[PDB]
């Protein structure tokens, strides 16, 4: 049967639906676009660039060592970057 | 240059449903 | 509402082209546009491999399957397989290319506009599934029209060029055929061959001339076959033993594609005569060959005995016997001591490779040759990173050899499956249990119980 | 009528026991020799050298092996993919150090099973039934025909079909994974979604079904005798089980039509199951799971691996090892 | 209710992800993650 | 490389081998225009 | 005349587009079977006609 | 009407998605464990824990991207974003694994939800909740595979990763250093795999191929009502198919779709049962009877010593970048290798 | 003793399979 909403096949055939989200949509895609183009997305998420996996003459992998420490660790191996 | 290929693909792509298109506009034997 | 919806037809859309079993125009029509597709693939894809053709790459580094078909009858190339004129080329693929439009033209027309049925507008076009004769009466023009196809490969051998002869000396070259093989104890010998090591059935043909006598031999086998056909209707024996309708003959016909994808998988992994390694690649056993032949070289130019050298096993490290005897390279390659090809030919001797020719005769083209195939083997990802699975990326090939094969054993594969499933049904739908059992009369209800 | 007939009669009886039929007349013969041939190879046949290498594998139970352990060895890499019946050898002495007994099983396997197929659609149309059973048992028969068959001939050799024995088996696969990265090929991941797709659709059905069986017992008898067999009416509820399932997770995630959600059933991992057999016959063409060996590096230049590379390092591991005294060349390219 | 046809919207739909696909399958050749 | 006189036609010859696929998928387009009757 | 052969070869071109769309429209709509009979008849000796002049003047700059 | 009574029929109402009372737990922790590994394969690395790119964002594609585990220094941490580790600092959080175990514990308590939520429909409904019961399995694979095997380890580090090719390594390090493969525990997990896949395609298949005919045309699917007190196939004609064809056949529905349940889900079971073995290195590794044979006698070679030469390959070959922690420096001259390769 | 162990078992299922297929329970039509 029916549980009683609108069905879909309804809604996406209705301009009223279109008009609503032949904006959304498309505004949605461009924020997230710029999330990664303004480089934002790389500092909420603490991801190297490519020039920030190592050091210029460095061949080691900045790799965690303490349990407690290791936020501590991750901001020292991100000085040596500079 | 891409877009001359994208431009040419866009085209020839479209050409499909737009047949449809027409067709069923002309109430055509679909 | 002329067929055209579940409810007339019998069958739904996913299945809508069984909608056309009895409608002989609207089915030409479909059969001459497919047709349509095919020549327009063998247009846009020459022109497109055209386009990307640099003539100092080797074809096999460049992605082509459709050129080296072209050149291997002959055109726009030399001694060596180098190419020298490029224009023909452009021309099986524009020609096919214009054809397609024609053939497109002429089934959309017959899809559409023409007559849904073809019996009532002319006597001759139109056919019954179950009329015996008028069937083998098809099939009696189709088999000429093969025979003659089969021809045209003599005629371009024999009276307008030449093929690609990959054993013609001084390294290849484009060579006219003259005294083509008819001795049927040849030609029909390759049939009885064995399909295991050492044999190949017909995939070892590995000359010009048994090439060009056999498609003599099929040419007018085919014509023949076809008179017969026209003139004849089928026996007591075959009516009892077919299928016939619409459907049975399809199944027939997957049958057949599938049996000849799978031979067309194994001809062009192991054949370098009609599939020359100049334009394809050297094939998977070449390549493992050639590698035992590369360190060979360069290990007795630094001063090894090859002959008398021992590996690790108590084998010999470059040279040991097959299980019959002959000298053949050691290693893992020994399992390829069936190769041959026309680099490596020149050392060999009543007994194999002959080690004088090994310490004297070994040219330096032979040397190229070897390094050559060795590094350009039929490995690679299927992104296309080429060498073995643990390769790093670089290198960006996989062998035409690969594409060729592993594309048509697929095709081959599902067009068994394609057998079974309209045989099957065939079968049934001919019998009437094809919708289902008949709960009326369930035939196993009438049946003793096994036990 | 004639005895030819007869006979011809006997051979399609729909009341024989076992229907025998024209592809069991093949099939029967077949799988006999096949089966008393491996019996006695699994547990007496002398050692085997397998890679052509003069240093044989034993896999037979009287030679020291387990079940788990044992196996009917392929044969040697120095025939390659040559025809070895028993009358090609010097003696039988020859035959089973050659790894003989593996081209008689197979073959005969291979001929047996395919007949098999064929007497699956033979019976279901002495039976009025539909004839695509015969088209599911196709996937498993590929997938035989491919580790059997067609993998080796595209390497060159039977010495790199698979072993018939449980670690024969781990053996192909191991080296297998290293030679062509099936892990990463696509038709190997169609496989799985295949396997586990039909394990669990599997288990829901079962389940879906069982949830929903008729109370037609008591609690101290067993549900199942609620069904007799042959009787005219379903013994479950599939409005209840759709119910229950188009609530779990929405109406049309579910199925309310048995022959659609049957044919679902089949069609699943017959098709997965295709495209696995289908991988490794095209593997055996040596077009091998995707490579992404450094494919991310830095700006300078560094490679920055990913996880594709420390498979690449397991990997390496069985190449440089499997069959450890065979290769004298640098590239193991068969 | 309805005044756009369904198979229209399919069609864009498709050409939609098709694209974007188009674009996945590009990026493994160009920029990050091409092995150049 | 195509005769130069065709060099202008390079983006659509990188494009048209391509094309017989959009048949199949024109089919699609066109059982949903008569809506899979 | 390197500029009469692009000329003829994009007629060719535009002209195939029009054919390409326009032939199975005219041939499943049914008013104008015999408004389009002339239409298709002429693009099509158009089109073959067309051809054959590409088909010569690459003979003058190919 | 008191609160609690209001609230469960609001909870229980017949809409398009089904709520409940289980929604309160499952709906909150799939969305996050779903959300967090596309939110961590998008955009994280897993640099600080394995030195490795690991997401979209440093250029992996969907077979390479992952939530990787943490790294073996942060033992067995809960990694609460709010814990001595991380002290409530999301880049750092997402840096050092949090994810991870985000992941694996919301996920754990969605599937807690989504077990609870077929018994909660099966009951409103009417039906036996052998559903439910099926579920039970997936849920021993996930808690044996994903929480009692690192718990065992040293640390999260060797837990699975989430991605694809994270995945593949972790059946390939169970080959080389568990051999998981020789374990009758995952036999029984094949067999009961496979035999799964058998079952539901021979069944399907079968179904399809007995029909009765109930309709005119040649697409037999319209030939079902749901309602219909009928069963759409013949019972009697699969039984003596299958008989004949290959000498038993069922004869019971009910023990069939039991059957069904059952082998999958018991072999699902067993799997787990040999992973909780491997959280302690309790391994079938060996054959001792083999090894002491092979170790006097050079010319003994079964299938068996042939895959540990390979797993002792695995092992040293993958074994410093899989484990970079343990700074694994092997020279070129112990690597094992075979001749020329 | 080994060996003679697992050909054992093996040999039991073999008769197994005899006894189920030739004696099994006959389904019946009730
Ligand atoms: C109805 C039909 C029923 C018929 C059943 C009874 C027939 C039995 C046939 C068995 C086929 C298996 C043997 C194939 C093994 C093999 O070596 O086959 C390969 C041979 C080619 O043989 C090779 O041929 C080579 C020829 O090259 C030689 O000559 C060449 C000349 O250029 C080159 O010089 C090359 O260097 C040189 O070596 C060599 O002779 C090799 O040593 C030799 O291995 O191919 C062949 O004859 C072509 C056909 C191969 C068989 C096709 C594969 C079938 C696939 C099964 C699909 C399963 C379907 C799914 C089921 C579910
Ligand atoms: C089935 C139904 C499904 C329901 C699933 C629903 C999911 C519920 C959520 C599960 C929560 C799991 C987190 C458990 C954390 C854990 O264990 O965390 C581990 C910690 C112990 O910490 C570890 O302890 C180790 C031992 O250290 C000790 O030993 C050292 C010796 O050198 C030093 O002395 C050191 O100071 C001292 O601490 C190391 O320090 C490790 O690095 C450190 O991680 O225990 C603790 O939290 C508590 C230990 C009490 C046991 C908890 C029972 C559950 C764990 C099951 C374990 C059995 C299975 C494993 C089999 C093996
Ligand atoms: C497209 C190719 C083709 C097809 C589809 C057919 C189809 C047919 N032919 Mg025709 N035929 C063809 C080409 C073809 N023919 C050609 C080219 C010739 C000339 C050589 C003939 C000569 C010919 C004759 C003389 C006869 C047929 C007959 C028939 C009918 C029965 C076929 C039959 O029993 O198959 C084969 C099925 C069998 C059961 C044959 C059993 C023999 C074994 C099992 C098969 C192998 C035989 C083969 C010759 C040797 C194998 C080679 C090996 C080394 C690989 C059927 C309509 C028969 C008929 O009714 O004619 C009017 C008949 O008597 N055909
Ligand atoms: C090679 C592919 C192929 C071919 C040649 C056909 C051909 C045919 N189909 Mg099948 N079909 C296919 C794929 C194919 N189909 C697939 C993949 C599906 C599954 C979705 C179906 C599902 C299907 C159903 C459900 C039915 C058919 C039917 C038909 C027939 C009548 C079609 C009709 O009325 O069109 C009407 C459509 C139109 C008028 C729209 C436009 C069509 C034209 C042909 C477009 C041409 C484009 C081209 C670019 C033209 C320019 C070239 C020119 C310059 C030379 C026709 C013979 C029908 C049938 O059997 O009739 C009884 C039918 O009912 N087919
Ligand atoms: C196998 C393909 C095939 C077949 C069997 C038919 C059969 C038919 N067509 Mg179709 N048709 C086809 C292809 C086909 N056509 C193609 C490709 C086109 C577009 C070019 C057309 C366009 C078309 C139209 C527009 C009409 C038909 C009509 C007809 C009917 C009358 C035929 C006639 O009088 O010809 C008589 C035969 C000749 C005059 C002989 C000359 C034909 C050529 C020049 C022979 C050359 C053969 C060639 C060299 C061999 C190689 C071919 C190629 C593969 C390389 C008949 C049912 C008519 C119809 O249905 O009436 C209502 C109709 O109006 N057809
Ligand atoms: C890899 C194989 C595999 C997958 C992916 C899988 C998945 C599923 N099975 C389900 C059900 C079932 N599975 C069953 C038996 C089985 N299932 C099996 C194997 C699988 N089952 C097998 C082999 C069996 C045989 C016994 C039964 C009997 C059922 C059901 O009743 C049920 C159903 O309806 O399916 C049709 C669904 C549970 C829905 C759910 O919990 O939503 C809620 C989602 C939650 C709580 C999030 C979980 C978070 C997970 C655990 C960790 C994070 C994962 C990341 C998001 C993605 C990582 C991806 C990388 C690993 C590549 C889901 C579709
Ligand atoms: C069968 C294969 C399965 C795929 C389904 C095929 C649908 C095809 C179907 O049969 O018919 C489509 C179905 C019916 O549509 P309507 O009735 O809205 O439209 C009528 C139209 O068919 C008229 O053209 O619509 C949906 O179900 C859309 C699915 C959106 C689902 C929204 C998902 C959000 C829910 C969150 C996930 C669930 C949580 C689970 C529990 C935690
Ligand atoms: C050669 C040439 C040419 C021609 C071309 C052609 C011939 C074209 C065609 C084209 C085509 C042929 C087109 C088509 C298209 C198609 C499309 C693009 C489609 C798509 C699809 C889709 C997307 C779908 C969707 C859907 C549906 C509808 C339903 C279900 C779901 C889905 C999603 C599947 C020209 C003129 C240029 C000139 C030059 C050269
Ligand atoms: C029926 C039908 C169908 C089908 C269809 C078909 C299959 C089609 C075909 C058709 C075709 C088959 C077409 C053709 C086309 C062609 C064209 C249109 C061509 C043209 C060309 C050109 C124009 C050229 C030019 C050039 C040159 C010369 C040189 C170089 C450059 C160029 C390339 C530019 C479908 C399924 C869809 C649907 C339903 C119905
Ligand atoms: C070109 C060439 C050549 C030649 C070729 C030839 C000469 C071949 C032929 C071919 C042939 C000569 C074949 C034949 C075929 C056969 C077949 C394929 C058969 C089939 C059969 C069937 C199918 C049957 C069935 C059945 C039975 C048995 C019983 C009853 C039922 C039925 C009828 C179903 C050579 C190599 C020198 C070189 C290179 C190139
Ligand atoms: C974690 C976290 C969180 C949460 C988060 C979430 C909630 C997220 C979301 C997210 C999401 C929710 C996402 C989504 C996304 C998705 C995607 C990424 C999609 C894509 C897809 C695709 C790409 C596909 C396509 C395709 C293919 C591939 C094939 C087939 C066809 C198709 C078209 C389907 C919070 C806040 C608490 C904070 C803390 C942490
Ligand atoms: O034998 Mn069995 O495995 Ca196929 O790669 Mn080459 O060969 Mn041997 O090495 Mn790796
Ligand atoms: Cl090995
Ligand atoms: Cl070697
Ligand atoms: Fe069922």
């Amino acid at each position: 049967g029916t549980t009683g909403e609108r069905p879909f096949s309804d809604i996406i055939t209705s301009v009223r639906y279109w008009v609503i989200h032949s904006i959304t949509i498309p505004a949605l895609f461009i924020a997230g676009w710029l999330f990664v183009s303004t480089g934002l997305a790389y500092d909420v998420f603490g991801t190297p660039r490519p020039d920030s996996y190592y050091a210029q003459e460095q061949r080691s992998i900045p790799l965690v060592t303490d349990r407690f420490e290791a936020k501590q660790q991750v901001e020292t191996f991100l000085e040596q970057l500079k | 240059e891409v877009i001359a290929q994208l431009t040419m693909i866009a085209m020839i792509g479209i050409a499909g449903p737009m047949i449809i298109f027409l067709l069923a506009v002309r109430r055509g034997n679909l | 509402a002329t067929n055209r919806d579940q409810e007339s037809s019998g069958f739904a859309w996913w299945a809508g082209n069984a909608r056309l079993i009895n409608l002989s125009g609207k089915l030409l029509g479909a059969h001459v546009a497919h047709a349509g597709l095919i020549v327009f693939w063998a247009g846009a894809m020459t022109l497109f491999e055209l386009a990307h053709f640099i003539p100092e790459k080797p074809m096999y580094e460049q992605g082509l399957i459709l050129i080296p078909h072209i050149a291997t009858l002959g055109w726009g190339v030399g001694p060596g397989g180098e190419v020298v004129d490029t224009f023909p080329f452009f021309v099986v693929g524009v020609v096919h290319l214009i054809s397609s439009a024609v053939l497109g033209f002429g089934g959309v027309y017959h899809a559409i506009r023409g007559p849904e049925t073809l019996e009532e507008y002319s006597s001759f076009f139109g056919y019954d599934w179950k009329d015996k004769n008028k069937m083998t009466t098809i099939l009696g023009f189709h088999l000429i029209v093969l025979g003659i196809g089969a021809l045209l490969l003599v005629a371009k051998a024999m009276f307008f060029g030449g093929l690609y002869d990959t054993w013609a000396p001084g390294g290849g070259d484009v060579r006219v055929i003259t005294n083509p093989t008819l001795d049927p104890r040849v030609i029909f010998g390759y049939l009885l061959k064995s399909p295991f090591g050492g044999e190949g059935w017909i995939v070892s043909v590995n000359n010009l001339e048994d090439v060009v006598g056999g498609h003599i031999w099929i040419g007018l086998i085919c014509i023949a076959g076809g008179i017969w056909h026209i003139l004849t209707t089928p026996f007591g024996w075959a009516r009892r033993a077919f299928i016939w309708s619409g459907e049975a003959y399809l199944s027939y016909s997957l049958g057949a594609l599938s049996m000849m994808g799978f031979i067309a998988t194994c001809f062009v992994w192991f054949n370098n005569t009609v599939y020359p390694s100049e334009f394809y690649g050297p094939t998977g056993p070449e390549a493992s060959q050639a590698q035992a032949m590369t360190f060979l070289i360069r290990d007795q130019k630094l001063g090894a005995n090859v002959g008398s050298a021992q590996g690790p096993t108590g084998l010999g490290k470059y040279l040991m016997r097959s299980p019959t005897g002959e000298i053949i390279f050691g290693g893992e390659t020994m399992r390829f001591w069936d190769f041959r090809g026309p680099w490596l030919e020149p050392l060999r001797g009543p007994n194999g490779l002959d080690l004088n020719k090994i310490k004297n005769d070994i040219q330096p083209w032979q040397e190229r040759r070897a390094a050559e195939y060795m590094t350009h083997a039929p490995l690679g990802s299927l992104n296309s990173v080429g060498g073995v699975a643990t390769e790093i990326n670089s290198v960006n090939f996989v062998s035409p050899r690969s594409w060729l094969a592993t594309s048509h054993f697929v095709l081959a594969f599902f067009f068994l499956v394609g057998h079974l499933w309209h045989a099957g049904r065939a079968r049934a739908a001919a019998a009437g249990f094809e919708k289902g059992i008949d709960r009326e009369s369930e035939p196993v209800l009438s049946m003793p119980s096994l036990d | 009528a004639n005895l030819w007939e007869r006979f011809c009669n006997w051979v399609t009886s729909t009341d024989n026991r076992l229907y025998v039929g024209w592809f069991g007349v093949i099939m029967i013969p077949t799988l006999l020799a096949a089966t008393i041939c491996f019996v006695i190879a699994f547990i007496a046949a002398p050692p085997v050298d397998i890679d052509g290498i003069r240093e044989p594998v034993s896999g037979s139970l009287l030679y020291g092996n387990n079940i788990i352990t044992g196996a009917v060895v392929p044969s040697s890499n120095a025939i390659g993919l040559h025809f070895y019946p028993i009358w090609e050898a010097a003696s039988l002495d020859e035959w089973l150090y050659n790894g003989g007994p593996y081209q008689l099983i197979i073959f005969h396997f291979l001929l047996g099973a395919s007949c098999y197929m064929g007497r699956q659609w033979e019976l279901s149309y002495r039976l009025g039934m539909r004839p695509w059973i015969c088209v599911a048992y196709s996937a498993p028969l590929a997938s035989a025909f491919a580790v059997f068959l067609i993998y080796p001939i595209g390497q060159g050799s039977f010495s790199d079909g698979m072993p018939l024995g449980i670690s024969g088996t781990f053996n192909f696969m191991i080296v297998f994974q290293a030679e062509h990265n099936i892990l990463m090929h696509p038709f190997h991941q169609l496989g799985v979604a295949g396997v586990f797709g039909g394990a669990l659709f599997c288990a829901m059905h079962g389940s879906l079904v069982t949830s929903s069986l008729i109370r037609e017992t008591t609690e101290t008898e067993s549900a199942n005798y609620g069904y007799k067999f042959g009787q005219e009416e379903e013994t479950y509820n599939i409005v209840a089980a759709h119910g229950y399932f188009g609530r779990l997770i929405f109406q049309y995630a579910s199925f309310n039509n048995s022959r659609s959600l049957h044919f679902f059933l089949a069609a699943w991992p017959v098709v997965g199951v295709w495209f696995t057999a289908l991988g490794i016959s095209t593997m055996a063409f040596n077009l091998n799971g995707f490579n992404f060996n450094h494919s991310v590096i830095d700006a300078k230049g560094n490679v920055i691996n990913t996880w594709a590379d420390i498979i690449n390092r397991a990997n390496l591991g069985m190449e440089v090892m499997h069959e450890r005294n065979a290769h004298n060349f640098p590239l193991d390219l068969a | 209710g309805g005044r756009i046809p369904l198979w229209i919207v399919a069609t864009v739909a498709g050409m939609g992800v098709i694209v974007i696909v188009g674009l996945f399958f590009y990026g493994a050749y160009a920029g990050l993650g091409s092995s150049l | 490389k195509l005769p130069e006189a065709y060099a202008i036609f390079d983006p659509l010859v990188d494009v048209l081998p391509v094309i017989p696929v959009l048949f199949l998928a024109l089919a699609f387009v066109w059982q949903a225009a008569v809506g899979f009757r | 005349m390197t500029i009469l052969f692009q000329l003829a070869l994009a007629a060719l071109v535009i002209l195939s587009f029009v054919m390409v769309i326009g032939v199975p429209v005219a041939y499943a709509s049914p008013q104008d079977w015999d408004r389009s009979k002339q239409l298709i008849f002429l693009g099509s000796g158009l089109w073959i006609a067309l051809v054959l002049v590409v088909g010569v003047l690459n003979f003058f700059v190919v | 009407r008191g609160w609690f009574d209001i609230l469960d029929d609001w909870l229980k109402r017949d809409r398009f998605v089904f709520v409940g009372w289980s929604g309160i737990l499952l709906f909150p922790c799939a969305y996050l464990a779903l959300g967090g590994w596309l939110t961590g394969t998008t955009f994280v690395t897993s640099w600080y824990t394995h030195g490795l790119a690991s997401s979209y964002l440093e250029g992996c594609n969907f077979l390479t991207v992952a939530v990787s585990t943490p790294a073996n220094s942060m033992g067995h941490s809960l990694l609460l974003l709010w814990g001595p580790e991380a002290q409530g600092d999301f880049t750092r959080w997402c840096q050092l694994g949090g994810l991870w175990t985000f992941i694996a514990l919301h996920g754990a308590f969605g599937l807690i939800g989504f077990m609870l939520r077929q018994f909660e429909i099966a009951r409103l409904v009417g039906v036996r909740p052998y559903n439910a019961i099926a579920f039970s399995a997936p849920i021993a694979v996930f808690v044996s595979v994903f929480l009692i095997y690192p718990l065992g380890q040293s640390s999260w580090f060797f837990a699975p990763s989430f991605g694809v090719a994270a995945i593949f390594r972790f059946l390939l390090f169970f080959q080389g250093f568990h051999n998981w493969t020789l374990n009758p525990f995952h036999m029984m997990g094949v067999a009961g795999v496979l035999g799964g896949a058998l079952l539901c395609a021979i069944h399907g298949a079968t179904v399809e191929n007995t029909l009765f005919q109930d309709g005119e045309g040649a697409s037999t699917f319209r030939a079902f009502n749901p309602t219909q007190a009928e069963e759409t196939y013949s019972m009697v004609t699969a039984n003596r198919f299958w008989s004949q064809i290959f000498g038993i056949a069922f004869s019971n529905k009910r023990w069939l779709h039991f059957f069904m349940l059952f082998v999958p889900v018991t072999g699902l079971w067993m799997s787990a049962i040999g992973v909780v073995g491997l959280a302690l290195n309790l391994r079938s590794y060996d054959f001792i009877s083999q090894e002491i044979r092979a170790a006097e006698d050079p010319e003994f070679e079964t299938f068996y010593t042939k895959n540990l030469l390979l797993n002792e390959g695995i092992r040293a070959w993958m074994a410093p970048q899989d484990q970079p922690h343990e700074n694994f420096v092997f020279p070129e001259e112990v690597l094992p290798r075979g001749n020329a390769l | 003793m080994e060996t003679i162990t697992y050909v054992f078992i093996f040999a039991c299922i073999i008769a197994l399979f005899f006894f189920a297929i030739f004696f099994r329970e006959p389904p019946r039509i009730t």
